[PDB]
């Protein structure tokens, strides 16, 4: 087992939107160029300050595999870590990033070579294959236990967050509104209706946990836990918003409002169509 | 600090209790901020007090968990005589009620289910409910009507239990004909991805056979 | 297949840069295709300190009329460019970049630069338009892209506009697109001097696998709160003024039809003619959508909240 | 209502079918009432130019029934319902009669309501063919203000989420090509 | 009012797909594919 | 009356109490109602257009 | 809301009297205890009437009317005053930003319910990922 | 039923389609609908009549032009103007032609 | 109050009947509809022009 029981986090990590691209990007790229999703094996740059680990950037390193062995180009990567000084200085690095499932006996060798290069490196690793809706993204440090009386490295799980600006706030918005667009028009709607989808599922299953507590404390556990199961029926009394007249009057006002608009776009098409008709109408039989 | 008042006379109703119970009782319902009496409810003494020979407190204090203020006045004989502080709690609590069943309460059931004859003192108790952060909301006059945007809940533990399962089944059940409904849609709008493909190549195919012919 | 255009033919390139098709044609280039990668790299590179006016190239190929950017990068600049152009050490940096590519795997070249312009709008200066002339000497094919980070937030979505320049001398035959842009004062000047020696290339991007996946990063942690109103579209700026570019469009496009009509024997205006009246329609078409989906969202949460049960 | 509309297609299909060309008088009486019924003035019109003057010459009720469309052309009411009850309908006209009588009687409520903030008693008994005094009565049951010193009557003047999803989909879908 | 303004639609949709069928029928003509070719 | 007719005025005579009222309408309620009459204008300009491409498609006039 | 009971002690406090030098202008004390208790209406009633303000504020529905306009001229309380009716209305927040609150406010407290469950009972917390799991 | 139908697709007949049969559809419909108070419909069917080029005069397309000027009397009070999508001398011959019920609506 | 309506100073209108003074609020804060609606016709003439010639 690569995996630390009972180890809680140390540092703070926190990641950037970039790197999760930098890592779809790369896992793409050799999937397409090699088939099958070949893993892929990326460094990790930042700014640390104390126990507090921002990971804003990530690039990618060279790596050849001998006598069935990860052997990172740690030459090649320091080549990129004084090219990267030439374009900035403040990013120093962080650690390394891989592509796969739970962690396998060959991504703990080359977590050695990267503890070997720098003082604390951080793991992290990507599932591209995953089916939950949670982010198959896990931030991983490096721990020294006594196994069997020898000193084994393990891997221990970071509580990492996520962290980002305005700036990459309106352009990662402004990628999904691209993403709502289609090629022509692929799917418009679809992103639209799952990115709903996910809203009410996430509130779905808000909702099951609180009626298996209800129904457990009907049978066992607390008999009542006082503030919660009283708020969590006041929720259910406040479940159905009332409405009154003004409410259902301004809702039927935006309705109509831009369902007229809907009404116009479909006239704008209509008559584009209609133009492009006439045009090659006038080209069919008629002449001048 | 109504919680941890709560949690002590939770603590102290394990060991004494009788005279000194209701006492207890009367000194939770005359303290301002305990808003909730589902934890006293099912301590064993409540029980043990509903088998012994005292039951004016208890109907009481079952009131107060369960009762509104009118029930309060059709028991005005077999209930212990409260004080302001009793009565103005009870009337937050069925203020309480009418604003989890319904947000926009007008001043005319304000008037009839709370004994109100002075709209001056009904507005005098409202801002003071508010004030003591137990509801949230706004009033309007003109029309006489109560605004509440939030409210406080009340005490479930005996029949009401069904009804909130009843209610999560059925916002249960809403959720996923949302879910069904989003996911129809959704493969109507690859269907019609498909057919408006479908109607793609067979352009580009009428094409290219004309292509090959000339 | 969602992946195909991942795949890299060498040989096949090699083929096109030995053809030169665009030789034949000064318009023979008339899509640009950039990966959502390419895309969020250049935006982030643009906004970068709030608007700052920085520059970079761009890695990809070409396919008939299409050149595809797959990637993109910067290049040092001690001292804000305090040399000539935004490079200083910028050949060591690219070539050094290009090699350890070609090893990691991307075998994609050169094939464009891209530049920012801070809150003044998506088009091609003097300055870059004898920029991409000289990408159009060396390097054969080249594109500039223009970014706007500030219009990003004043617009709220803002194109990468795509640019190829004209060569000495040789004038569009009729190309008139008529698309109004705002520009400061102290740059329309310029802008309308150097705006016909250039066109604008049709910018799309392909539905990949790195584009849904931020769509759905985004709405599963930050935007995963559909609520926010439902309409910021209701501040009626962004439509109001689209509505209003729209209808000066078509308003110019009569006045034009209408004194064409005497001109027996006009080809050029019936082509650009309905060439606009068709923009126009799209333009007003993707705004309808947007308000389609922006009630969309709004019915089925706010008929759902308020009378579920 | 519904079965009178069935009934109306049923004899207009067997107009349109007759064999010599000519229905038969029941036929042609229960379209004319049935056109009457529903205020359709000018397809009963119509009709009735249609109908040969022999048919006429020999049912007299025919004649009745034009009679009275006339005058609910004319929008005579105290004439109108002194001329349903004045002939004999037979036995396939009278319920078909009395419906119409109870659609101008809805008809002319309706249009008081609406039209008169203030009217006569004496002509609201008029527009409803029926006597002051139960009309005031049964005017009083429904709501409204009479006044008794001027006899003036007062009248107090009175999408499921499956189909929207489907016209939200049709919206996305029609544009999307 | 909504519903009919649904109704107006729907008339203008299938106007829309009718006007998109002839112009596939025009692309059909030869005379638009010899000037095309 | 005859201002309101030529215009300029924008106001409703209540004979009544002879009360000369202005008129200040709701835009929406007219933009609704002009919309729909364009609507249903381009719609019957639409049949008149397709309408059109028959008697030239099928080559149909007067002999 | 402020009553004429908590007047006596700040009255004493400020300067045996007033603070700076007295106020004589009904007491600076009393025009900042109108001022808030105008705001706190502000906050609750969405419209109020002449005479039930001046009985909520102790004073005449004319001294009331002329401090609710003092108080939205100099833009502290916002709202309009109609002179026919007798009705000022504070404060109309539409339609929409009332319904997204409220829905913001309802959402805000499902989170605090199960961060509580699971804070207060980490046996439901192990229920649920058993649950979870199961189905 | 039928009448309410927009018919865009007219038959050669292989050849034998005079546009008289045309104009006599046009009319009779217009006069139908005004049989039945759709003075709109009428109105737009009569107009339709009216803008058949055609080179020379007939009494059905007069009588169509007069039935068009009444129901536009009727609808709108006044008398619509003829398209400039026009015509053939269709209107130059009736305009002097029905000169009476170009007085009545004046 | 006459004089400041006339001047434009005053957004509101007198009703003399009552001795009353109604200001309109003009809460509403629109005109964009306005807009759209003379857009919306304007084009769509425009369309219907274009439409009539070319054919
Ligand atoms: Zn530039």
């Amino acid at each position: 087992s690569v995996m630390a029981c009972g180890v809680t986090g140390s540092v703070s990590v926190a990641l950037h939107p970039l790197v999760i691209l930098n890592i779809s990007d790369h896992w793409i790229r050799m999937r397409s160029q090699e088939g099958r999703p070949v893993q892929v094996i990326g460094a990790l740059i930042g700014k640390q300050e104390g126990r507090n680990i921002e990971v804003m950037n990530s690039f990618e390193l060279l790596s050849h595999t001998v006598e069935e062995k990860i052997i990172i180009d740690k030459e090649y990567y320091y080549t990129k870590e004084e090219q990267f000084k030439q374009v900035f200085k403040e990013l120093e690095f962080l650690g390394w990033y891989t592509t796969g499932g739970p962690p396998d006996p060959s991504d703990i060798h080359v977590h050695k070579q990267v503890c070997e290069i720098i003082e604390s490196p951080l793991f992290l690793k990507l599932n591209p294959m995953t089916k939950h809706t949670d982010l198959p993204v896990s931030v991983f440090e490096s721990v020294i236990d006594i196994i069997n009386g020898e000193a084994t490295m393990l891997f221990a799980e970071l509580t990492y967050t996520l962290a980002t600006e305005e700036a990459e706030r309106i352009g990662v918005d402004h990628v999904a509104r691209m993403t709502a667009t289609g090629s022509g028009e692929n799917s418009t709607v679809a992103e639209h209706l799952i990115a709903q989808h996910s809203a009410i599922k996430m509130l779905h299953s808000r909702v099951k946990l609180i009626l298996e507590y209800v129904k457990a404390s009907e049978a066992g556990e607390v008999p009542f836990n006082h503030e919660i199961l009283r708020e969590a029926y006041a929720l259910c009394h406040c479940l159905p918003v009332l409405s009154t007249d003004k409410f259902k009057t301004d809702f039927y006002d935006q309705c109509n409002d831009v369902g007229l608009m809907a009404y116009l776009g479909t006239i704008t098409k209509t008559c584009n169509t209609m133009n492009q008709f006439v045009n090659k109408f006038n080209v069919l039989y008629d002449r001048q | 600090p109504s919680s941890n008042l709560l949690e002590q006379f939770i603590l102290l109703a394990k060991g004494t209790s009788g005279s000194a119970l209701t006492a207890l009782i009367s000194q939770v319902l005359e303290a301002p901020g305990v808003y909730v009496f589902g934890e006293l409810l099912e301590l064993a003494n409540v029980q043990e007090l509903a088998e012994g020979a005292n039951a004016a407190y208890l109907q009481l204090l079952n009131l107060f968990a369960y009762g509104t203020y009118p029930d309060y006045i059709a028991n005005k004989e077999s209930l212990p005589e409260l004080s302001t502080a009793q009565q103005n709690k009870l009337k937050h609590l069925t203020i309480v009620s009418l604003a989890s069943r319904m947000k926009c309460i007008p001043y005319s059931v304000l008037l009839k289910d709370l004994e109100m004859r002075n709209l001056r003192e009904l507005e005098d108790l409202i801002i003071e409910a508010v004030y003591t952060d137990i509801i949230q909301g706004k009033l309007d006059q003109r029309n006489q009507l109560l605004e509440v945007d939030f409210c406080i809940g009340r005490d479930i533990r005996k029949k009401d239990i069904n009804n909130i399962v009843k209610t999560l089944h059925e916002w249960c059940d809403g959720c996923e004909a949302v879910l069904l409904g989003i996911e129809q849609q959704v493969l109507r709008a690859n269907q019609y991805k498909e057919n408006h493909n479908r109607t793609q190549q067979q352009v580009e195919a009428e094409v290219t056979n004309i292509k090959k012919t000339l | 297949s969602i992946d195909e255009i991942y795949k890299y033919d060498k040989k096949q390139q090699q083929e096109i840069l030995a053809a030169k098709p665009w030789t034949k044609d000064h318009h023979y280039f008339k899509y640009c295709k950039i990966s959502a990668l390419a895309l969020l790299k250049m935006v982030m590179h643009a906004r970068s300190g709030g608007n700052l006016e920085v520059m970079g190239l761009m890695l990809g190929k070409v396919d008939g009329e299409t050149m595809i950017i797959m990637d993109s990068f910067a290049l040092p600049v001690e001292g804000t460019e305090t040399r000539v152009n935004a490079q200083a050490a910028a050949y060591e940096y690219m070539a050094a970049y290009i090699e350890n590519a070609k090893q990691v795997g991307r075998l994609e070249n050169a094939i464009g630069w891209y530049h920012s312009h801070p809150g003044y709008g998506c088009w091609l200066s003097g300055i870059d338009v004898s920029t991409q002339m000289l990408n159009q000497q060396f390097q054969e094919p080249f594109v500039a892209v223009v970014i706007d980070p500030t219009r990003t937030i004043s617009a709220g979505k803002v194109n990468l506009g795509a640019f190829r320049t004209y060569p000495k001398g040789y004038k569009p035959p009729d190309e008139g697109p008529s698309e109004y842009q705002t520009i400061p004062l102290n740059k329309i000047e310029d802008f309308g001097v150097h705006c016909k020696q250039y066109y604008a290339l049709e910018v799309s991007y392909f539905k990949s696998s790195l584009d849904r996946k931020l769509l759905e990063l985004l709405w599963n942690k930050y935007w995963v709160n559909t609520l926010s109103s439902s309409s910021l579209l209701t501040n009626a700026d962004y439509t109001t003024g689209q509505v209003f570019d729209l209808s000066e469009k078509l308003e110019q496009s009569e006045a034009q039809l209408g004194r064409g009509s005497f001109m027996l024997g006009l080809e050029t205006h019936d082509r650009k003619s309905e060439d606009k009246l068709a923009k126009a329609t799209r333009d007003s078409c993707k705004t309808t959508i947007e308000a389609i989906h922006g009630l969309m969202s709004q019915v089925i949460k706010d008929k759902l909240f308020n009378q579920i049960n | 209502a519904f079965s009178f509309k069935k009934l109306l297609d049923q004899c207009e299909n067997q107009e349109l079918e007759a064999p010599g060309g000519i229905a038969t008088p029941p036929v042609y009486g229960q379209l004319l009432a049935l056109y009457l019924l529903h205020n359709d003035m000018n397809n009963a019109r119509y009709l009735w130019k249609r109908i040969p003057p022999a048919i006429k010459s020999a049912n007299s009720e025919l004649g009745g029934i034009w009679s009275v469309g006339q005058r609910i052309w004319q929008r005579d009411f105290p004439g109108i319902y002194t001329t349903i009850n004045a002939h004999q309908w037979s036995e396939t006209v009278q319920p078909i009669m009395e419906a119409l009588r109870d659609a101008t009687r809805r008809r002319a409520f309706a249009l008081v309501s609406q039209a008169y903030t203030s009217i006569i008693a004496d002509d609201f008994a008029a527009f409803v063919g029926l006597p002051v005094e139960e009309a005031v009565k049964g005017i009083l049951e429904q709501g409204w203000q009479a006044d008794s010193t001027t006899r003036m009557v007062l009248p107090r003047k009175p999408i499921p989420n499956e189909q929207q999803l489907a016209r939200l989909t049709d919206y996305v879908a029609f544009l999307e090509n | 009012m909504l519903h009919n303004i649904d109704q107006e639609m729907l008339k203008c949709i299938e106007l829309d797909e009718r006007l998109k069928a002839m112009d596939q029928e025009i692309t059909v003509n030869p005379q638009f594919v010899q000037k095309s070719m | 009356t005859q201002l309101i007719l030529e215009g300029l005025i924008s106001a409703r005579v209540d004979s009544h109490s002879k009360i000369l009222y202005a008129r200040d309408v709701d835009q929406r309620s007219t933009t609704f109602e002009k919309s729909l009459l364009m609507g249903k204008e381009f719609q019957r300009r639409a049949k008149a257009m397709m309408l059109r491409a028959a008697v030239l498609r099928n080559q149909i006039h007067v002999k | 809301i402020i009553r004429g009971n908590q007047l006596q002690e700040f009255a004493a406090m400020l300067m045996p009297h007033q603070k700076a030098t007295t106020a004589d202008g009904s007491s600076i004390l009393d025009r900042a205890v109108i001022e808030h208790n105008l705001l706190s209406a502000s906050k609750l009633y969405n419209n109020i009437t002449f005479e039930e303000l001046g009985a909520l504020l102790e004073i005449p529905a004319a001294k009331a009317e002329k401090i609710a306009s003092q108080m939205i001229t100099e833009g502290r309380m916002n709202g309009f005053i109609d002179q026919i009716d007798g009705i000022v209305h504070f404060e109309t927040r539409e339609a929409l930003p009332t319904w997204d609150k409220q829905i913001q406010s309802l959402c805000f407290q499902v989170n605090n319910l199960l961060e509580k469950i699971s804070q207060t009972a980490p046996e439901w917390t192990a229920q649920a990922m058993e649950a979870q799991m199961a189905q | 039923p039928y009448l309410d139908v927009d018919m865009m697709d007219i038959c050669k007949e292989n050849g034998a389609y005079d546009a008289k049969h045309f104009l006599c559809y046009y009319y009779y419909g217009g006069m139908i609908y005004t049989g039945l108070k759709n003075f709109e419909r009428a109105l737009y069917f009569y107009e339709q009549a009216i803008t058949t080029p055609a080179m020379a005069v007939s009494h059905i397309m007069l009588e169509s032009y007069k039935k068009y000027i009444l129901v536009s009397l009727i609808l709108l009070g006044k008398v619509q103007q003829l398209p400039k999508y026009t015509s053939q001398i269709v209107g130059r011959f009736i305009k002097p032609l029905s000169n009476a019920y170009h007085e009545l609506a004046q | 109050l006459v004089q400041c309506i006339l001047d434009n100073t005053i957004h509101g209108r007198i009703d003399q009947v009552n001795q009353l003074l109604e200001l309109d609020h003009q809460k509403r804060g629109g005109a964009r509809y306005t807009a759209l609606d003379k857009w919306t016709n304007q084009l769509n003439s425009l369309n219907q022009a274009v439409v009539s010639k070319l054919a």
